[PDB]
RNA sequence: GGGCCCGGGGGGCCACGCGUCCCCCGCGAGCGCACGGGGUCGGCGGCGAUGUCGGCUACCCACCCGACCCGUCUUGAAAC
RNA sequence: GCCGUCGCUGGCAGUCGGCAGAGCGAGAAAGAGAGUGGCGCGGACGCUACGCCGCGACGAGUAGGAGGGCCGCUGCGGUG
């Protein structure tokens, strides 16, 4: 629960925490895509 | 003088920085690694069995090497041959938790003390969870938390164990230097199971508490942990 | 509740000598200082024989 | 020697008072009147001490002379500093620093020679 | 010595 | 003698950066950055001059004092502690006071002020509450809003200008003698010019809303049956 | 015009009634004063639920904060004037409380002395 | 899949020096911010001189839960 | 969180101050060693060492044992 005690005994977590935010941020963008792709094909 | 012994104190000051920096830098691409080790020993557990759904066999996946004990019963009315038994397991106190490496020697005590534990396969996050909130080393013969990796290093330094995660890498991976990277741990001491046990007095397979509950250790580590 | 045996928990070493005298009680200041201060294990066995009793500590001939 | 006859007043003084689970004493030279090694006002070669001037005003200090240390007559030194709380509070600091004469004792001077000039003044 |  | 710039990575999550070490030296052109290599006071007297020290030494040391305390990092002052603010409230909300003098009156939200309280005035003409400040934890947010994006509210009412200010009358030999009570608080012509001002803005927008004066005017009180839980206000 | 003391910490005890005799109510010959009951059957001894208590160590009070009373002092019994000097250099910690039998000719000579040195006493207005 | 994803021809790296020999083909200063070796506020408001403020203990009373009379011999005592 | 016991056979004589230079928590047996040639006069507390301080673990108990009582009673030698 406590980030810089994690980055005290684990430097790695820091980027291990950056991606899986990064790839979260990315995958919700590309399920927005889809799912706002398809209210055009079921109004297309 | 002194401009010379100031200097030179800054050079002390200078080398102790940078012994650091290559320390941290260190740690964090072993970290690094063993993220690639994880990631390659779980998806090659899945290929070995694709491969073999694809040909039709089956694959029967290594007998696990790490097993991760509960102590689920009080101190009153023990028998002496599982009184022994539950304090070679340093199982001295209910919820009590160690974890022990399984061969013949070790399944066959875990026969015996069954029903005063609950034991099973602990996951890679329940090893994460119990080593960092639950971690505490048996430093001088005292239980003193893990705060920081010069706590490790400084006792299981000579075993090239010396961040909490090669210490988790070395309890996951049963590696050469268990029975002393497992024997640094003050054995973790847990709190009752959230929402409560099934039946404490009754083998895991007759719907209770006790024995072994193969995957199923995970969820109980997580409500008691 | 933890099932230990507190049986042999209280280790029965002289912590300091029994006697009263001040010549004594000096030096055991001067070698517990010693004894603690240095990493010679000699001075730790003088301080842990300037506690023993006068039938530990026994008489030496000159032969 | 010191830490011998300390071994020896140590408990069985006639200054030592002990009740209510404090143990003070009544040493002559002894400020901060606590029994201990340190501040004790009689075992040691040099000690110092911090009266109350006679008359109203004024704190003197009584400093114990090295040669003479078994003649109780010739032993002890002492000097009235009738001045202003902070020159007298310089004067036994210089006194006690420039000197190099038990420097360990000070801060214990001065804590004490203001509590004497505190309790000379009018009161309210 | 490399960053000078 | 660098002008000073803005961080160059947005941060993600508090603590954690969006760029890594390596993305911010190459962001930060770091490559090409390598870098390598009253106390005394002479004042004339009437003789000579005289060498005066700045801040003498004490004259009075008391017996004992107390040790110093050790550092702490995470504790910080109230006036530079981070103000939050449910979202429920926003500018032109209409909140009910449940502490105050005002209780159960509904007043229309202005805005917050930099200590974190929360500055509201009802009209003055319909509920009698004039601008003042009211903790946000203590009022209900009721859930209809008005526009009040076009409203200039006067700067200069900070947390200054509602601080309270003691009447500093207990007694005194003049005032023993020609006792006046212990005085009270005579509204300034200031915050009456203010509230009168605020008003002449929000009762226009106020009245357009049908029956919202009227709910204004009124005052929310339980009554039997009625059970904060399982209605929605 | 109260002497304060140094610092003035949070008193917390752990028990304040006073711990009771076993049966010092039905009788008249068991004092107050506390008995630890040795007998075989008893029930106090072996703890039993709802009955008196046993004054254990648990019940021991704050080492910082033992001896201290309510005005944050901790306290000295002062025979006659002399003994103040020995506590004028723990002035801001200590208190005296000036005997029973010093007279108050001496008490009034006590209380002027202590006025002075700035120590507090809790019985000033004692005898008078 | 593994081999630093062996070798040839749009996003993330705890990678970013020059001078070779060579197989693989020891000190840069500053300046701040903080999930960082256990709480601080550089935040406030109310009342207070003949009726009110504080007093856990100690006197009486009320109520809820607990509660069999001690010593003793005894395998066992509140014991008919 | 607090009290206590046990263990660390733990730490502290380093209060080393204008005869000064303020350190020994840090992963890696051992020197902040010597020499030999290329203004303002300033700095909390401590240390009854039978003292003070830091860490963990522990805490039932009849018969019985041991220790510590600045718990209490009466007289004696000293001393207040
Ligand atoms: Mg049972
Ligand atoms: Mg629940
Ligand atoms: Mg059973
Ligand atoms: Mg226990
Ligand atoms: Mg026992
Ligand atoms: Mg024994
Ligand atoms: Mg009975
Ligand atoms: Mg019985
Ligand atoms: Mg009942
Ligand atoms: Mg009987
Ligand atoms: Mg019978
Ligand atoms: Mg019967
Ligand atoms: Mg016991």
């Amino acid at each position: 629960k406590n980030l810089r005690i994690m980055l005290k005994l684990n430097p790695y977590a820091k980027t291990m925490r950056r991606n899986t935010i990064l790839r979260q941020a990315r995958n919700h963008k590309l399920r927005v895509e889809r799912a706002a792709a398809a209210l055009a094909a079921k109004s297309d | 003088n002194f401009a010379e012994l100031k200097i030179k104190r800054l050079r002390k000051k200078f080398a102790q920085k940078m012994l650091r920096k290559a320390r941290r830098k260190l740690i964090y691409e072993k970290a690094k690694h063993y993220h690639k080790e994880y990631r390659q020993m779980y998806r090659t557990e899945i290929r070995m069995a694709r491969m073999a759904r694809k040909a039709g066999n089956f694959y029967v996946p290594a007998e696990p090497k790490l097993a991760f004990v509960i102590r689920i019963r009080g101190i009153n009315g023990v028998s002496p041959k599982v009184r022994k038994v539950l304090q070679l397991l340093r199982l001295r106190q209910i919820f009590n938790g160690t974890f022990v490496k399984l061969n013949k020697a070790s399944i066959n005590m875990l026969r015996i003390v069954e029903p005063y534990i609950a034991w099973g396969y602990p996951n890679l996050k329940s090893v994460n969870e119990l080593i960092y909130k639950r971690g505490y080393g048996k430093i001088n013969k005292k239980r003193i938390a893990l705060t920081d990796n010069t706590l490790i290093a400084r006792s299981l330094g000579k075993y090239n164990i010396i961040c909490m995660e090669d210490l988790i890498h070395e309890i996951y991976t049963v590696g050469k230097h268990f029975k002393e990277a497992n024997n640094f741990l003050w054995p973790f001491k847990l709190s009752s199971p959230r929402g409560g046990m099934k039946k404490k007095t009754t083998h895991f397979v007759e719907g209770g508490d006790a024995g072994n509950r193969e995957d199923q250790i995970n969820r109980l580590i997580r409500r008691m942990n | 509740g933890v099932d230990i045996r507190h049986n042999k928990d209280r280790k029965v070493r002289r912590k300091e000598p029994k006697s009263q005298d001040i010549y004594l009680r000096l030096l055991v200041k001067l070698y517990r200082f010693l004894a603690r201060r240095t990493n010679s294990t000699f001075n730790q066995v003088v301080l842990k024989r300037l506690f023993m009793s006068r039938t530990n500590r026994p008489p030496l001939s000159l032969s | 020697s010191a830490h011998l006859q300390w071994m020896v007043v140590r408990n069985c003084s006639s200054f030592l008072i002990k009740r209510n689970k404090q143990t003070y004493s009544t040493e002559p030279n002894n400020l901060k009147a606590r029994n201990s090694f340190r501040y004790n006002g009689l075992i040691h070669r040099k000690t110092v001490g911090v009266e109350p001037a006679a008359d109203g005003k004024g704190v003197v200090v009584v400093m114990k002379r090295r040669s003479g240390q078994r003649k109780p007559a010739t032993s002890y030194v002492r000097t009235t500093i009738n001045k202003n709380a902070r020159a007298t509070l310089s004067s036994i600091r210089h006194m006690i620093r420039k000197n190099k004469y038990h420097p360990d004792l000070r801060m214990a001077a001065i804590r004490r020679a203001s509590a004497i000039l505190r309790s000379q003044k009018p009161v309210m | 010595r490399g960053l000078r | 003698k660098g002008k000073p710039h803005c961080s160059r990575n947005p941060v993600l999550v508090r603590g954690i950066g969006r760029y890594s070490r390596s993305a911010m030296y190459s962001r930060k052109a770091l490559y090409k950055r390598k870098y390598a290599a009253l106390a005394t006071v002479t004042k004339p007297v009437g003789g000579g001059t005289r060498v005066v020290k700045l801040r003498k030494m004490p004259r009075y040391y008391p017996t004992e004092d107390v040790p110093r305390k050790l550092l702490s990092h995470g504790k910080k002052p109230f006036s530079q502690h981070v103000r939050k603010l449910r979202a429920s409230i926003t500018p032109g909300t209409i909140l009910i006071i449940l502490t105050g003098r005002h209780r159960g009156k509904r007043v229309v939200f202005l805005k917050q002020l930099s200590s974190g309280l929360l500055l509201v005035t009802g009209p003055l003409s319909l509920n009698r509450v004039p601008l003042r400040r009211t903790h946000q934890k203590f009022v209900i947010a009721t859930s209809t809003k008005i526009d009040i994006s076009g409203v200039k509210i006067p700067k200069h009412l900070t947390d200054a200008y509602f601080k309270k200010k003691k009447l500093r009358k207990p007694r005194h030999q003049e005032g023993e003698i020609f006792d006046t009570e212990k005085e009270k608080y005579e509204i300034t012509e200031q915050r009456k010019v203010d509230q009168k001002a605020v008003d002449s803005q929000i009762l226009p927008k106020i009245k357009a809303v049908p029956q919202l004066q009227g709910y204004l005017r009124s005052v929310f009180a339980l009554t039997n049956g009625v059970y904060p839980h399982k209605l929605v206000f | 015009a109260a002497l304060r003391p140094l610092v003035k910490p949070k008193i917390v005890k752990k028990r304040t009634k006073k711990f009771i005799r076993h049966q010092s109510d039905r009788y008249v010959k068991i004092k107050r004063n506390w008995r630890k009951p040795r007998g075989i059957d008893n029930r106090v001894r072996r703890r039993f639920k709802g009955q008196i208590l046993m004054p254990n160590i648990g019940y021991g009070s704050n080492k910082k904060t033992k001896h201290m009373l309510p005005s944050g002092f901790r306290k000295f019994l002062v025979h006659n004037v002399k003994e103040l000097e020995v506590l004028l250099m723990c002035n801001k910690s200590y208190c005296a409380e000036i005997a029973h039998n010093v007279s108050s000719k001496n008490r009034k000579a006590i209380v002027e002395r202590a006025a002075q040195l700035a120590i507090r006493v809790t019985n000033p207005n004692a005898r008078l």
